């Protein structure tokens, strides 16, 4: 499975990053009323609120995240910080998983992505208990609520994966 | 429709009615009162409204509707005995699912908790596999340790390295924080009654309370002078909207339709 | 004031100038166990990759 | 070596919350001792909460109407 275990990491990593990039650039994360200027339906991202009913249907206005220091809260979601740091890894993991195969010599190049993989979905996770905790301080997430979750359990896989080839990597050279 | 007149009703007071009339002796016609009020004096025009109305005015000789008898009507008309005894009465609406056991902790909690099941068992697997000083804790075993320790049953490994027990000691304390507020706010749940208790304070609650619009109820609540009734009108009289209704069946329907909000 | 109130021109005064005028546990209180958690999954991996470089050299 | 027994052992022994010497390593048998151990956390939490709710908390005239095995009475010539 050495050449189908390339082949799944690529895509993976490919897949989980490409999920993400998209979860945090849509605006698609809640469903709740809201005013996009009187309130109507409205759906609601990590940066933008646009009305999807009534006069202002399209318009779209920056969230305001700043209306005590546990302040904190609100600063982290405000910077959002996590869900980029989150992006900013899987980039990286995907380097080190491309240039798995260029220096072969060194075996610490595809652990690098492995742990990075790992440590993408930690800030994920982070990432979503913060947005969870902000927002609620009736409602529903729509697709890019989900792309996130979903791009936090394909990048644990890969980095799974990643490190599963660093153990048989080893094994053999020991052999 | 096959019936035209008086005899185109039934009930209670129809046969009273006929039975008054043969005992007095005397011919009939049942004529519905226009308003649809049963009667009041209402005291900016001073006017008698619905039956009393058409009794004083003497567009009808006999009300034979279930009138109540009040002191202000018998100043103003004549009662026989009582033919029938009551009093005002309190009406409310009378009246699990099956994965209602997820109900203490919210939808959002239970995807924390299979993103954390899975996130800590692939960190056990990784600290516990890429060390050369070590290499049991394959990612199958670490997913079966990690979920075996969650509902506290207990595992035939435990981790041995220091970064491996760290993993084990936070999740060991954070499985014991949700298991316990998990049976703590289902208690909650399992604790937490009908009576003039909205009705001793009355309503207290949203359970807002009406009467007929032009009833001896309605001016048996503005005359009163007893704390809980006067409390009640004071009440009835601002509320907004009017808790009042204009029949019968419309408070009736009320009641009904507002799902036990309505008394 | 009693034509203005007969006319109805304090109750239209007062309405123009006072009305037109005008239990499942969340993750919000149970956040902090998945702070350490995930402070316990940092903090352990540290570990790991610093007795790793100790063990090596 | 989850025989007959030992699986009603083991069962026993996975529903009580008290663990066991043995545990299981198949796909197979570990899938049926996760659903186990879920359901008995469960019911245990039920059992706990609701004898607590129970420990912190005829009735009526008509119920006595109702009935005829409590004789009742009067005052005679009354």
């Amino acid at each position: 499975d050495r050449g189908i275990q390339m082949l799944i990491t690529t895509v993976g990593a490919f897949a989980a990053f490409s999920l993400m990039t998209i979860a945090v650039g849509t605006d698609y994360w809640l469903y709740s009323r809201g005013v996009c200027r009187e309130e109507v339906m409205t759906h609601s991202g990590l940066w933008r609120t646009c009305c999807l009913e009534g006069a202002f249907r399209g318009v779209c206005k920056k969230i305001d995240h700043f209306p005590d220091t546990a302040y904190l809260l609100r600063a982290v979601r405000a910077s959002s910080v996590f869900p980029i740091l989150s992006v900013t890894l899987l980039f990286f993991g995907g380097l080190c998983v491309a240039a798995s195969e260029f220096h072969r010599s060194r075996h610490s190049v595809i652990l690098s992505a492995g742990i990075f993989f790992v440590s993408a979905g930690l800030s994920n996770i982070i990432g979503i208990i913060v947005y969870i905790s902000a927002n609620a301080g009736s409602y529903s997430y729509g697709w890019s609520f989900y792309f996130g979750a979903f791009s936090f359990i394909i990048a644990e896989i890969v980095g799974v994966v990643a490190v599963h080839i660093y153990i048989e990597k080893h094994q053999q050279l020991r052999a | 429709n096959q019936f035209e007149g008086n005899d185109r009703y039934e009930g209670y007071c129809v046969e009273l009615a006929a039975e008054i009339a043969k005992h007095v002796g005397y011919s009939y016609r049942l004529e519905i009162v226009s308003d649809g009020k049963y009667g009041a004096r209402d005291p900016d025009t001073k006017a008698w409204n619905g039956m009393v109305g058409e009794l004083v005015y003497g567009r009808a000789d006999v009300a034979v509707a279930p009138l109540t008898i009040t002191l202000v009507r018998e100043e103003v008309i004549d009662f026989s005995k009582p033919f029938m005894s009551l009093g005002i009465s309190i009406m409310i609406k009378k009246p699990p699912g099956v994965f209602s056991f997820l109900d203490p902790l919210a939808y959002e909690i239970w995807m924390c908790i299979v993103f954390a099941y899975i996130g800590v068992s692939v960190v056990l697997f990784l600290v516990s596999r890429f060390s050369p000083y070590e290499w049991e804790f394959g990612i199958f075993n670490s997913l079966w340790f990690s979920l075996g320790a969650f509902m506290q049953q207990g595992c035939d490994i435990s981790p041995r390295s220091l970064s491996g027990r760290i993993v084990g000691g936070v999740w060991w304390f954070f499985t014991l924080i949700i298991i316990s507020s998990y049976t703590a706010n289902l208690a909650a749940f399992l604790t937490v009654s009908p009576i003039e208790s909205a009705e001793d304070l009355a309503k207290q609650t949203e359970i807002a309370y009406g009467t007929l619009e032009a009833g001896s109820t309605k001016e048996f609540f503005r005359r009163s002078k007893i704390a809980v009734f006067e409390k009640m009108w004071t009440y009835m009289k601002s509320a907004e909207p009017s808790v009042f209704v204009r029949t019968t069946e419309e408070g009736m329907i009320r009641v009904r339709k507002s799902k036990g909000k309505y008394a | 004031v009693l034509k203005l109130s007969e006319q109805g021109v304090l109750d239209k005064l007062k309405s123009k100038w006072w009305y037109d005028k005008g239990s499942a546990l969340s993750l919000s209180n149970v956040a902090g166990v998945f702070y350490i958690l995930i402070g316990g999954l940092g903090l352990a991996m540290l570990v790991a990759l610093i007795e790793f470089c100790y063990k090596s050299r």
